RNA sequence: GGGGCUCUCGCUUCUGGCGCCAAGCGCCCGGCCGCGCGCCGGCCGGGCGCGACCCGCUCCGGGGACAGUGCCAGGUGGGG
RNA sequence: GCCCUCGGCCGAUCGAAAGGGAGUCGGGUUCAGAUCCCCGAAUCCGGAGUGGCGGAGAUGGGCGCCGCGAGGCGUCCAGUG
Protein backbone atom coordinates (compact mmCIF):
# COMPACT_ATOMS: atom_id res chain seq x y z
CA UNK A 1 0.00 0.00 0.00
CA UNK A 2 2.83 2.51 -0.42
CA UNK A 3 5.02 0.92 -3.45
CA UNK A 4 4.41 4.14 -5.69
CA UNK A 5 5.64 4.74 -8.64
CA UNK A 6 5.97 9.02 -8.71
CA UNK A 7 7.82 8.93 -12.54
CA UNK A 8 7.22 7.12 -15.91
CA UNK A 9 10.85 5.95 -15.83
CA UNK A 10 12.24 2.33 -14.74
CA UNK A 11 15.84 3.11 -13.38
CA UNK A 12 18.23 0.05 -12.90
CA UNK A 13 17.95 -0.24 -9.01
CA UNK A 14 20.90 0.80 -7.09
CA UNK A 15 22.58 -3.25 -6.11
CA UNK A 16 25.56 -3.81 -3.76
CA UNK A 17 28.85 -3.91 -4.93
CA UNK A 18 31.50 -5.59 -3.08
CA UNK A 19 35.34 -4.34 -2.77
CA UNK A 20 37.94 -6.96 -4.14
CA UNK A 21 39.20 -9.67 -1.67
CA UNK A 22 41.05 -11.73 -3.41
CA UNK A 23 42.56 -15.08 -2.04
CA UNK A 24 46.35 -14.43 -3.05
CA UNK A 25 48.24 -11.39 -4.71
CA UNK A 26 48.55 -11.28 -8.22
CA UNK A 27 52.30 -10.32 -7.52
CA UNK A 28 54.28 -12.17 -4.70
CA UNK A 29 55.99 -8.98 -3.51
CA UNK A 30 55.86 -5.17 -5.00
CA UNK A 31 58.15 -4.26 -7.54
CA UNK A 32 61.22 -1.63 -6.22
CA UNK A 33 61.11 1.94 -7.07
CA UNK A 34 63.92 2.54 -9.75
CA UNK A 35 63.35 6.14 -9.81
CA UNK A 36 65.44 5.97 -6.24
CA UNK A 37 67.59 9.19 -5.79
CA UNK A 38 70.48 8.20 -7.34
CA UNK A 39 68.51 7.08 -9.88
CA UNK A 40 67.41 11.34 -10.34
CA UNK A 41 70.42 12.49 -9.88
CA UNK A 42 72.37 11.62 -12.52
CA UNK A 43 75.89 14.06 -12.74
CA UNK A 44 75.83 18.17 -12.21
CA UNK A 45 76.37 19.97 -15.23
CA UNK A 46 80.40 21.59 -15.44
CA UNK A 47 80.13 23.59 -18.12
CA UNK A 48 81.18 27.53 -18.38
CA UNK A 49 76.98 28.46 -18.25
CA UNK A 50 76.89 25.99 -15.22
CA UNK A 51 79.73 27.80 -13.24
CA UNK A 52 78.58 30.91 -14.13
CA UNK A 53 74.95 29.79 -12.54
CA UNK A 54 77.14 28.52 -9.50
CA UNK A 55 78.84 31.54 -9.09
CA UNK A 56 75.44 34.08 -9.85
CA UNK A 57 72.28 32.55 -9.11
CA UNK A 58 73.05 30.58 -6.37
CA UNK A 59 71.99 27.27 -8.59
CA UNK A 60 73.74 24.24 -9.49
CA UNK A 61 72.95 22.69 -12.96
CA UNK A 62 71.99 18.70 -12.57
CA UNK A 63 71.53 16.32 -15.17
CA UNK A 64 68.21 14.23 -14.08
CA UNK A 65 65.98 11.64 -15.01
CA UNK A 66 63.95 12.28 -18.34
CA UNK A 67 61.14 10.51 -16.37
CA UNK A 68 61.70 13.00 -13.19
CA UNK A 69 59.53 16.03 -12.11
CA UNK A 70 60.32 19.37 -10.36
CA UNK A 71 59.43 17.66 -6.67
CA UNK A 72 61.21 14.65 -7.48
CA UNK A 73 63.49 16.33 -8.24
CA UNK A 74 63.98 18.72 -5.57
CA UNK A 75 63.61 15.83 -2.27
CA UNK A 76 66.54 13.96 -4.04
CA UNK A 77 68.76 16.75 -4.11
CA UNK A 78 67.69 17.85 -0.71
CA UNK A 79 67.94 13.97 0.55
CA UNK A 80 71.60 13.55 -1.28
CA UNK A 81 73.37 16.68 -0.29
CA UNK A 82 71.86 17.66 2.86
CA UNK A 83 70.66 21.17 1.42
CA UNK A 84 67.88 23.18 1.14
CA UNK A 85 66.38 24.34 -2.19
CA UNK A 86 64.43 27.01 -3.13
CA UNK A 87 62.58 26.42 -6.83
CA UNK A 88 64.15 23.85 -9.18
CA UNK A 89 63.62 25.14 -13.28
CA UNK A 90 63.80 22.10 -16.16
CA UNK A 91 64.57 21.85 -19.16
CA UNK A 92 64.86 18.68 -21.71
CA UNK A 93 68.23 19.45 -24.00
CA UNK A 94 68.38 18.62 -27.66
CA UNK A 95 69.80 15.77 -27.08
CA UNK A 96 67.03 14.32 -25.12
CA UNK A 97 68.84 15.03 -21.04
CA UNK A 98 66.92 16.32 -18.87
CA UNK A 99 68.97 19.95 -17.15
CA UNK A 100 67.56 20.87 -13.80
CA UNK A 101 68.58 24.34 -12.40
CA UNK A 102 68.36 23.90 -8.85
CA UNK A 103 68.19 27.04 -7.07
CA UNK A 104 69.71 26.76 -3.23
CA UNK A 105 67.93 28.60 0.09
CA UNK A 106 69.30 31.88 0.98
CA UNK A 107 71.08 30.36 3.53
CA UNK A 108 73.07 27.53 1.77
CA UNK A 109 76.23 28.42 -0.83
CA UNK A 110 76.18 26.93 -4.38
CA UNK A 111 79.79 27.54 -4.04
CA UNK A 112 80.15 25.42 -1.29
CA UNK A 113 77.77 23.18 -2.01
CA UNK A 114 79.85 22.45 -5.37
CA UNK A 115 82.97 22.40 -3.74
CA UNK A 116 81.80 19.49 -1.15
CA UNK A 117 80.21 17.57 -4.13
CA UNK A 118 83.53 18.00 -5.70
CA UNK A 119 82.34 19.96 -9.03
CA UNK A 120 84.58 23.09 -8.71
CA UNK B 1 18.40 30.32 -42.15
CA UNK B 2 17.60 27.94 -45.23
CA UNK B 3 13.51 28.49 -44.64
CA UNK B 4 11.26 31.25 -45.44
CA UNK B 5 8.81 31.20 -42.65
CA UNK B 6 9.42 33.29 -39.01
CA UNK B 7 9.59 30.94 -36.32
CA UNK B 8 7.85 31.72 -33.31
CA UNK B 9 9.45 30.98 -29.76
CA UNK B 10 6.75 29.78 -27.07
CA UNK B 11 7.08 29.22 -23.16
CA UNK B 12 4.80 27.24 -21.80
CA UNK B 13 4.56 25.80 -18.65
CA UNK B 14 4.60 22.57 -17.71
CA UNK B 15 1.96 20.67 -16.11
CA UNK B 16 3.71 18.07 -13.92
CA UNK B 17 7.26 19.84 -12.46
CA UNK B 18 7.98 23.31 -11.95
CA UNK B 19 9.79 24.29 -15.23
CA UNK B 20 9.21 26.26 -17.90
CA UNK B 21 9.19 24.66 -21.64
CA UNK B 22 10.31 26.34 -24.72
CA UNK B 23 8.54 24.99 -28.63
CA UNK B 24 9.68 26.30 -31.25
CA UNK B 25 6.23 26.75 -33.75
CA UNK B 26 5.94 27.60 -37.04
CA UNK B 27 4.78 31.46 -36.87
CA UNK B 28 0.94 32.16 -38.29
CA UNK B 29 0.83 35.23 -39.63
CA UNK B 30 -0.35 38.11 -37.48
CA UNK B 31 1.24 36.97 -34.04
CA UNK B 32 3.56 39.45 -31.89
CA UNK B 33 5.67 38.80 -28.62
CA UNK B 34 3.89 38.97 -25.62
CA UNK B 35 0.67 37.63 -27.38
CA UNK B 36 -0.68 34.32 -25.44
CA UNK B 37 -1.51 31.21 -27.30
CA UNK B 38 -3.44 28.09 -26.49
CA UNK B 39 -2.89 24.71 -27.46
CA UNK B 40 -5.50 22.46 -26.65
CA UNK B 41 -9.37 21.28 -27.85
CA UNK B 42 -11.08 24.01 -25.37
CA UNK B 43 -8.85 26.77 -27.19
CA UNK B 44 -11.06 29.20 -29.61
CA UNK B 45 -10.22 29.92 -32.77
CA UNK B 46 -7.63 32.73 -33.13
CA UNK B 47 -5.25 33.27 -35.12
CA UNK B 48 -2.06 31.30 -33.50
CA UNK B 49 -3.86 29.10 -31.27
CA UNK B 50 -3.40 25.21 -31.94
CA UNK C 1 -11.88 27.81 20.08
CA UNK C 2 -7.76 27.60 21.51
CA UNK C 3 -6.74 27.34 17.68
CA UNK C 4 -4.07 29.76 16.81
CA UNK C 5 -5.87 32.48 13.79
CA UNK C 6 -2.69 31.99 11.72
CA UNK C 7 -3.77 28.45 10.77
CA UNK C 8 -5.39 28.28 7.98
CA UNK C 9 -6.44 25.80 4.94
CA UNK C 10 -4.23 26.49 1.68
CA UNK C 11 -6.23 24.44 -1.01
CA UNK C 12 -4.80 23.06 -4.09
CA UNK C 13 -6.62 22.56 -6.69
CA UNK C 14 -5.16 20.09 -9.44
CA UNK C 15 -7.53 21.29 -12.78
CA UNK C 16 -5.59 22.47 -16.38
CA UNK C 17 -3.21 24.68 -16.38
CA UNK C 18 -3.36 25.32 -12.57
CA UNK C 19 -1.42 24.36 -9.93
CA UNK C 20 0.87 21.28 -11.08
CA UNK C 21 -0.10 17.82 -10.65
CA UNK C 22 0.96 15.75 -7.36
CA UNK C 23 3.53 13.33 -7.32
CA UNK C 24 0.29 9.75 -8.25
CA UNK C 25 0.94 6.64 -9.30
CA UNK C 26 1.76 6.03 -12.62
CA UNK C 27 2.77 2.17 -12.71
CA UNK C 28 0.26 1.79 -15.65
CA UNK C 29 2.09 3.98 -17.63
CA UNK C 30 5.66 3.43 -16.89
CA UNK C 31 8.64 2.46 -19.93
CA UNK C 32 9.15 -0.95 -18.35
CA UNK C 33 12.50 -2.98 -19.35
CA UNK C 34 11.99 -5.42 -21.95
CA UNK C 35 12.29 -8.53 -20.19
CA UNK C 36 8.78 -7.33 -17.88
CA UNK C 37 6.97 -5.98 -21.21
CA UNK C 38 8.30 -9.44 -22.54
CA UNK C 39 6.40 -12.06 -20.37
CA UNK C 40 3.06 -9.28 -19.33
CA UNK C 41 2.87 -9.51 -23.06
CA UNK C 42 3.36 -13.18 -23.42
CA UNK C 43 0.67 -13.68 -20.73
CA UNK C 44 -1.61 -11.33 -22.83
CA UNK C 45 -1.16 -13.54 -25.54
CA UNK C 46 -2.19 -16.96 -23.44
CA UNK C 47 -5.24 -15.23 -23.37
CA UNK C 48 -5.70 -13.79 -26.86
CA UNK C 49 -4.74 -17.11 -28.88
CA UNK C 50 -6.98 -20.33 -29.16
CA UNK C 51 -4.93 -22.21 -26.71
CA UNK C 52 -5.45 -26.34 -27.77
CA UNK C 53 -7.21 -28.25 -25.25
CA UNK C 54 -4.10 -29.85 -24.38
CA UNK C 55 -1.78 -26.91 -23.03
CA UNK C 56 -5.51 -25.22 -21.73
CA UNK C 57 -5.95 -28.64 -19.26
CA UNK C 58 -3.45 -27.55 -16.82
CA UNK C 59 -4.95 -24.38 -16.14
CA UNK C 60 -7.54 -26.16 -14.47
CA UNK C 61 -5.54 -27.05 -11.18
CA UNK C 62 -6.78 -28.36 -7.85
CA UNK C 63 -8.39 -25.81 -5.82
CA UNK C 64 -7.06 -24.53 -2.17
CA UNK C 65 -9.08 -27.43 0.20
CA UNK C 66 -7.68 -30.56 -1.94
CA UNK C 67 -4.81 -29.10 -2.83
CA UNK C 68 -3.78 -28.36 0.69
CA UNK C 69 -4.85 -31.66 1.80
CA UNK C 70 -3.02 -33.74 -0.76
CA UNK C 71 0.58 -31.68 0.56
CA UNK C 72 -0.27 -32.91 3.76
CA UNK C 73 -0.77 -36.09 2.24
CA UNK C 74 2.27 -36.42 0.44
CA UNK C 75 4.36 -34.16 3.60
CA UNK C 76 4.27 -37.89 5.50
CA UNK C 77 6.08 -39.87 1.84
CA UNK C 78 8.77 -36.59 1.58
CA UNK C 79 11.81 -38.51 -0.14
CA UNK C 80 14.93 -38.38 3.29
CA UNK C 81 17.72 -36.28 2.69
CA UNK C 82 21.46 -36.37 2.23
CA UNK C 83 22.03 -36.20 6.12
CA UNK C 84 19.25 -38.41 6.55
CA UNK C 85 20.64 -40.67 4.32
CA UNK C 86 24.43 -40.61 5.26
CA UNK C 87 23.09 -40.89 9.12
CA UNK C 88 20.61 -44.03 8.14
CA UNK C 89 24.08 -45.25 6.16
CA UNK C 90 25.95 -44.94 9.34
CA UNK C 91 23.52 -46.62 11.94
CA UNK C 92 22.98 -49.77 9.21
CA UNK C 93 26.90 -49.91 8.83
CA UNK C 94 27.82 -50.26 12.66
CA UNK C 95 24.45 -52.84 13.40
CA UNK C 96 25.68 -54.77 10.25
CA UNK C 97 29.05 -54.59 11.87
CA UNK C 98 27.31 -55.86 14.82
CA UNK C 99 25.20 -58.77 13.55
CA UNK C 100 21.77 -57.28 11.98
CA UNK C 101 22.93 -58.50 8.41
CA UNK C 102 21.16 -57.48 5.30
CA UNK C 103 17.72 -57.50 7.13
CA UNK C 104 15.78 -55.19 4.19
CA UNK C 105 12.98 -54.15 6.76
CA UNK C 106 10.69 -53.22 4.75
CA UNK C 107 12.18 -49.82 2.89
CA UNK C 108 9.20 -47.43 3.53
CA UNK C 109 6.69 -46.71 0.94
CA UNK C 110 8.44 -43.13 -0.69
CA UNK C 111 6.84 -40.25 -2.74
CA UNK C 112 8.35 -41.03 -6.12
CA UNK C 113 9.66 -37.81 -7.96
CA UNK C 114 10.42 -36.85 -11.90
CA UNK C 115 9.01 -37.09 -14.94
CA UNK C 116 10.60 -40.30 -16.29
CA UNK C 117 10.77 -42.23 -12.91
CA UNK C 118 6.50 -40.88 -12.95
CA UNK C 119 5.67 -42.16 -16.95
CA UNK C 120 7.58 -45.58 -16.09
CA UNK C 121 5.16 -45.92 -13.02
CA UNK C 122 2.09 -44.89 -14.87
CA UNK C 123 2.97 -47.24 -17.73
CA UNK C 124 3.60 -50.14 -15.49
CA UNK C 125 0.19 -48.98 -13.25
CA UNK C 126 2.10 -48.83 -10.13
CA UNK C 127 0.87 -45.69 -9.36
CA UNK C 128 -2.03 -44.59 -7.65
CA UNK C 129 -2.00 -41.34 -7.72
CA UNK C 130 -0.51 -38.80 -9.66
CA UNK C 131 0.41 -35.11 -9.03
CA UNK C 132 1.27 -32.55 -12.21
CA UNK C 133 2.63 -29.18 -11.78
CA UNK C 134 0.46 -26.70 -14.15
CA UNK C 135 3.89 -24.76 -14.97
CA UNK C 136 6.24 -26.42 -16.37
CA UNK C 137 7.73 -24.40 -18.95
CA UNK C 138 8.52 -26.06 -21.71
CA UNK C 139 5.29 -27.24 -21.94
CA UNK C 140 6.16 -30.76 -23.82
CA UNK C 141 7.22 -32.77 -20.41
CA UNK C 142 3.75 -33.23 -18.89
CA UNK C 143 0.86 -32.77 -22.10
CA UNK C 144 1.19 -36.38 -22.75
CA UNK C 145 0.58 -37.37 -18.95
CA UNK C 146 -3.17 -36.73 -18.44
CA UNK C 147 -4.23 -38.34 -21.36
CA UNK C 148 -1.25 -41.15 -20.35
CA UNK C 149 -2.74 -41.50 -17.32
CA UNK C 150 -6.47 -41.43 -18.49
CA UNK C 151 -5.25 -44.95 -20.61
CA UNK C 152 -4.03 -46.57 -18.06
CA UNK C 153 -6.26 -45.66 -15.75
CA UNK C 154 -4.62 -44.08 -12.78
CA UNK C 155 -5.91 -41.11 -11.40
CA UNK C 156 -4.23 -37.81 -11.67
CA UNK C 157 -4.45 -34.38 -11.03
CA UNK C 158 -2.87 -30.80 -11.55
CA UNK C 159 -1.50 -28.62 -8.86
CA UNK C 160 -0.62 -25.34 -8.53
CA UNK C 161 3.13 -25.12 -8.22
CA UNK C 162 6.32 -27.00 -9.55
CA UNK C 163 7.91 -24.79 -6.62
CA UNK C 164 5.65 -26.84 -3.99
CA UNK C 165 6.71 -30.10 -5.27
CA UNK C 166 10.23 -29.48 -5.50
CA UNK C 167 9.93 -28.51 -2.19
CA UNK C 168 8.00 -31.59 -1.23
CA UNK C 169 11.20 -33.16 -2.77
CA UNK C 170 14.22 -31.12 -1.25
CA UNK C 171 14.95 -29.54 -4.76
CA UNK C 172 13.83 -26.38 -6.65
CA UNK C 173 11.17 -27.13 -8.88
CA UNK C 174 9.81 -30.86 -9.54
CA UNK C 175 7.57 -31.50 -12.55
CA UNK C 176 5.44 -34.21 -11.31
CA UNK C 177 5.03 -36.58 -8.44
CA UNK C 178 3.43 -40.17 -7.95
CA UNK C 179 2.22 -41.89 -5.31
CA UNK C 180 3.36 -45.54 -4.84
CA UNK C 181 1.73 -47.83 -2.25
CA UNK C 182 1.35 -45.87 0.90
CA UNK C 183 0.84 -47.08 4.73
CA UNK C 184 -2.23 -48.53 6.65
CA UNK C 185 -2.79 -44.83 8.24
CA UNK C 186 -3.24 -42.89 5.45
CA UNK C 187 -4.84 -45.70 2.96
CA UNK C 188 -8.08 -44.12 4.23
CA UNK C 189 -6.65 -40.21 3.24
CA UNK C 190 -5.26 -41.52 -0.33
CA UNK C 191 -8.71 -42.96 -1.27
CA UNK C 192 -10.32 -40.09 -0.16
CA UNK C 193 -8.39 -37.76 -2.11
CA UNK C 194 -8.27 -40.12 -5.33
CA UNK C 195 -11.91 -40.01 -5.20
CA UNK C 196 -12.30 -36.79 -5.51
CA UNK C 197 -9.20 -36.48 -7.93
CA UNK C 198 -10.84 -39.08 -10.24
CA UNK C 199 -14.62 -37.42 -10.92
CA UNK C 200 -13.15 -34.05 -11.50
CA UNK C 201 -10.36 -35.36 -13.96
CA UNK C 202 -10.41 -38.87 -15.20
CA UNK C 203 -14.02 -39.29 -15.53
CA UNK C 204 -14.06 -35.47 -17.49
CA UNK C 205 -11.43 -36.43 -19.58
CA UNK C 206 -13.92 -36.30 -23.01
CA UNK C 207 -14.49 -32.54 -22.30
CA UNK C 208 -11.03 -32.08 -20.76
CA UNK C 209 -10.09 -33.20 -24.30
CA UNK C 210 -12.59 -30.34 -26.17
CA UNK C 211 -12.10 -27.68 -23.95
CA UNK C 212 -9.94 -25.05 -26.13
CA UNK C 213 -8.67 -21.81 -24.38
CA UNK C 214 -8.03 -18.20 -24.56
CA UNK C 215 -9.81 -16.50 -27.04
CA UNK C 216 -10.77 -13.59 -25.06
CA UNK C 217 -10.46 -10.08 -26.20
CA UNK C 218 -8.85 -7.65 -24.02
CA UNK C 219 -11.17 -5.02 -22.14
CA UNK C 220 -11.01 -2.25 -24.33
CA UNK C 221 -12.64 -3.80 -27.03
CA UNK C 222 -14.79 -5.83 -24.89
CA UNK C 223 -15.99 -2.58 -23.54
CA UNK C 224 -16.54 -1.06 -26.94
CA UNK C 225 -18.57 -3.97 -28.51
CA UNK C 226 -20.89 -3.74 -25.15
CA UNK C 227 -21.52 -0.34 -25.95
CA UNK C 228 -22.25 -0.86 -29.74
CA UNK C 229 -24.15 -3.98 -28.78
CA UNK C 230 -26.15 -1.85 -26.15
CA UNK C 231 -26.71 1.44 -28.72
CA UNK C 232 -28.14 -1.06 -31.22
CA UNK C 233 -30.24 -2.60 -28.41
CA UNK C 234 -31.40 0.44 -27.06
CA UNK C 235 -32.74 1.43 -30.86
CA UNK C 236 -34.57 -1.79 -31.48
CA UNK C 237 -35.95 -1.63 -28.22
CA UNK C 238 -37.62 2.02 -29.17
CA UNK C 239 -38.48 0.49 -31.96
CA UNK C 240 -40.25 -2.10 -30.60
CA UNK C 241 -43.29 -1.92 -28.45
C1' G D 1 -38.99 14.25 -3.00
C1' G D 2 -36.37 12.39 -7.13
C1' G D 3 -34.22 7.69 -9.95
C1' G D 4 -33.78 4.21 -15.67
C1' C D 5 -32.48 9.03 -19.26
C1' U D 6 -28.78 12.56 -20.99
C1' C D 7 -23.13 17.42 -22.52
C1' U D 8 -20.78 17.65 -17.62
C1' C D 9 -19.23 12.39 -15.53
C1' G D 10 -14.85 19.78 -16.97
C1' C D 11 -12.66 24.10 -12.44
C1' U D 12 -7.10 27.59 -16.38
C1' U D 13 -8.94 33.43 -22.39
C1' C D 14 -9.10 41.57 -21.41
C1' U D 15 -3.03 42.30 -19.00
C1' G D 16 4.80 40.37 -22.00
C1' G D 17 3.09 38.78 -13.08
C1' C D 18 3.27 34.22 -9.70
C1' G D 19 2.91 28.94 -9.51
C1' C D 20 7.52 22.50 -7.18
C1' C D 21 9.68 20.16 -2.64
C1' A D 22 0.97 20.21 0.95
C1' A D 23 -1.78 23.28 3.92
C1' G D 24 -6.09 21.21 6.43
C1' C D 25 -8.37 16.98 8.66
C1' G D 26 -8.25 12.06 10.85
C1' C D 27 -5.75 7.86 13.01
C1' C D 28 -1.52 6.41 15.62
C1' C D 29 3.96 5.65 17.93
C1' G D 30 7.92 7.95 21.13
C1' G D 31 10.34 11.45 25.15
C1' C D 32 9.00 15.26 28.93
C1' C D 33 6.66 17.28 32.98
C1' G D 34 1.60 15.57 35.54
C1' C D 35 -4.50 16.81 37.09
C1' G D 36 -1.45 12.60 39.80
C1' C D 37 -9.62 9.31 38.74
C1' G D 38 -7.61 8.13 31.83
C1' C D 39 -9.04 9.65 26.52
C1' C D 40 -6.51 11.88 30.88
C1' G D 41 -3.67 18.57 30.84
C1' G D 42 0.10 20.89 28.20
C1' C D 43 5.10 20.68 25.72
C1' C D 44 9.41 18.55 22.04
C1' G D 45 9.48 14.80 17.85
C1' G D 46 8.16 10.69 14.14
C1' G D 47 4.66 7.43 10.92
C1' C D 48 0.25 6.49 8.00
C1' G D 49 -4.51 7.69 5.36
C1' C D 50 -7.68 11.23 2.98
C1' G D 51 -6.47 15.39 0.61
C1' A D 52 -4.95 13.41 -5.04
C1' C D 53 -12.07 8.06 -6.18
C1' C D 54 -12.40 2.38 -7.53
C1' C D 55 -11.34 -1.67 -10.90
C1' G D 56 -8.72 -3.29 -15.21
C1' C D 57 -4.88 -7.31 -19.68
C1' U D 58 -2.01 -4.71 -23.87
C1' C D 59 2.15 3.22 -22.50
C1' C D 60 -0.91 6.31 -25.79
C1' G D 61 -2.59 6.85 -30.78
C1' G D 62 -2.64 5.29 -36.02
C1' G D 63 -2.63 1.22 -39.46
C1' G D 64 -3.25 -4.32 -39.82
C1' A D 65 -3.65 -9.94 -41.94
C1' C D 66 -2.59 -5.93 -45.79
C1' A D 67 1.96 -3.53 -46.12
C1' G D 68 6.68 -5.92 -45.60
C1' U D 69 10.08 -9.90 -45.65
C1' G D 70 12.11 -14.83 -47.59
C1' C D 71 11.90 -18.11 -52.18
C1' C D 72 10.36 -19.01 -57.17
C1' A D 73 7.90 -17.29 -61.89
C1' G D 74 6.86 -13.70 -65.94
C1' G D 75 7.66 -8.53 -67.72
C1' U D 76 10.72 -4.16 -68.04
C1' G D 77 15.69 -2.94 -67.66
C1' G D 78 22.52 0.52 -72.41
C1' G D 79 21.52 2.24 -65.36
C1' G D 80 25.41 -1.44 -65.63
C1' G E 1 27.83 0.40 6.14
C1' C E 2 22.60 0.25 5.18
C1' C E 3 17.91 2.62 4.39
C1' C E 4 14.57 7.24 3.05
C1' U E 5 14.32 11.58 -0.24
C1' C E 6 16.20 14.21 -4.44
C1' G E 7 18.78 13.60 -8.88
C1' G E 8 17.08 13.85 -18.09
C1' C E 9 23.41 17.36 -20.84
C1' C E 10 18.76 11.66 -23.13
C1' G E 11 24.54 9.77 -23.93
C1' A E 12 31.05 7.14 -23.88
C1' U E 13 35.12 9.32 -26.14
C1' C E 14 37.89 12.30 -29.64
C1' G E 15 38.02 16.93 -32.53
C1' A E 16 41.31 23.97 -32.98
C1' A E 17 49.59 25.78 -30.88
C1' A E 18 44.33 31.40 -35.75
C1' G E 19 37.56 30.04 -32.37
C1' G E 20 35.97 30.14 -26.58
C1' G E 21 39.49 30.03 -22.32
C1' A E 22 41.22 33.05 -14.84
C1' G E 23 45.86 35.39 -14.05
C1' U E 24 52.85 39.30 -15.67
C1' C E 25 54.76 43.52 -16.02
C1' G E 26 59.27 47.06 -15.78
C1' G E 27 64.72 47.22 -15.59
C1' G E 28 69.21 44.40 -16.03
C1' U E 29 71.85 40.25 -17.84
C1' U E 30 74.63 35.96 -22.43
C1' C E 31 79.12 34.01 -27.26
C1' A E 32 74.38 31.96 -28.08
C1' G E 33 68.14 31.94 -23.48
C1' A E 34 64.78 34.97 -21.46
C1' U E 35 57.32 38.44 -20.48
C1' C E 36 60.93 31.74 -18.42
C1' C E 37 67.39 33.79 -15.51
C1' C E 38 68.41 38.06 -11.63
C1' C E 39 66.41 42.42 -9.42
C1' G E 40 61.81 45.03 -8.36
C1' A E 41 56.85 45.47 -8.42
C1' A E 42 52.08 42.65 -8.94
C1' U E 43 48.38 39.10 -9.82
C1' C E 44 44.91 34.40 -10.70
C1' C E 45 43.43 29.78 -9.05
C1' G E 46 43.48 26.01 -5.17
C1' G E 47 43.84 24.80 0.19
C1' A E 48 43.71 25.46 5.50
C1' G E 49 40.51 19.85 10.29
C1' U E 50 42.51 21.32 14.98
C1' G E 51 39.48 27.43 12.97
C1' G E 52 45.31 32.65 11.55
C1' C E 53 44.38 37.96 13.16
C1' G E 54 40.89 41.68 12.65
C1' G E 55 36.37 43.88 11.04
C1' A E 56 30.84 42.73 9.96
C1' G E 57 26.65 40.01 12.08
C1' A E 58 26.27 42.91 17.21
C1' U E 59 25.43 44.38 20.78
C1' G E 60 20.18 48.60 21.68
C1' G E 61 14.85 49.57 24.26
C1' G E 62 11.49 49.41 28.48
C1' C E 63 10.78 48.83 33.60
C1' G E 64 12.43 48.08 38.78
C1' C E 65 16.90 49.70 40.95
C1' C E 66 21.85 51.30 43.28
C1' G E 67 24.34 55.49 42.97
C1' C E 68 24.95 63.36 44.25
C1' G E 69 25.05 62.52 39.24
C1' A E 70 27.60 60.06 35.60
C1' G E 71 28.30 55.25 35.63
C1' G E 72 27.02 50.61 37.03
C1' C E 73 22.87 46.25 39.02
C1' G E 74 18.69 43.12 38.02
C1' U E 75 14.09 41.30 35.11
C1' C E 76 12.02 41.37 30.31
C1' C E 77 11.89 42.75 25.02
C1' A E 78 14.30 43.16 19.96
C1' G E 79 18.28 42.44 16.94
C1' U E 80 20.26 37.10 9.61
C1' G E 81 23.32 45.55 8.36
MG1 LIG F 1 59.41 24.26 -19.16
MG1 LIG G 1 27.79 -1.78 -73.54
MG1 LIG H 1 20.07 9.99 -17.98
MG1 LIG I 1 39.48 17.62 -26.45
MG1 LIG J 1 42.78 30.63 -28.83
MG1 LIG K 1 67.23 35.47 -29.36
Amino acid sequence: KKKIRTSPTFRRPKTLRLRRQPKYPRKSAPRRNKLDHYAIIKFPLTTESAMKKIEDNNTLVFIVDVKANKHQIKQAVKKLYDIDVAKVNTLIRPDGEKKAYVRLAPDYDALDVANKIGII
Amino acid sequence: PGRGAPLAKVVFRDPYRFKKRTELFIAAEGIHTGQFVYCGKKAQLNIGNV
Amino acid sequence: KVVNPLFEKRPKNFGIGQDIQPKRDLTRFVKWPRYIRLQRQRAILYKRLKVPPAINQFTQALDRQTATQLLKLAHKYRPETKQEKKQRLLARAEKKAAGKGDVPTKRPPVLRAGVNTVTTLVENKKAQLVVIAHDVDPIELVVFLPALCRKMGVPYCIIKGKARLGRLVHRKTCTTVAFTQVNSEDKGALAKLVEAIRTNYNDRYDEIRRHWGGNVLGPKSVARIAKLEKAKAKELATKLG
